[PDB]
């Protein structure tokens, strides 16, 4: 009796888990590149972005 | 003193898409500092305009 009360605790926090851990995709993860690039004020030229 | 085929030439003189181009694009002696679109209307909608 005793070990299915703490199975019945136990059962709760699995569900608790599925809760508090944040969900997730794909690990985030070094590629190798870094993406970079500018807004210039709207009117620039090319010449200016450049 | 019109014909038919002066109507539709006429109509088919004032609806019409227009590429009015920009200002300060390429290619320059100095690097221009901005680049800028040109509007102009020449497709009509209304009854009133046709």
């Amino acid at each position: 009796g005793a070990v299915f009360a703490v199975y019945l605790l136990l059962l709760c926090a699995a569900g608790v888990m599925f809760k508090v851990v944040p969900g997730g995709f794909i690990p985030t993860q070094d590629k190798l590149y870094l993406i970079g690039g500018v807004k210039m004020p709207e009117g620039s030229s090319l010449a200016r972005t450049d | 003193g019109l014909t038919a085929s002066d109507v539709v030439t006429a109509m088919q003189e004032q609806n019409v898409q227009v590429s009015a181009g920009q200002l300060g694009a390429e290619p320059l002696p100095q690097e221009s500092d901005f680049l800028i679109s040109i509007n102009a209307q020449g497709r009509l909608h209304t009854e009133e305009e046709f």
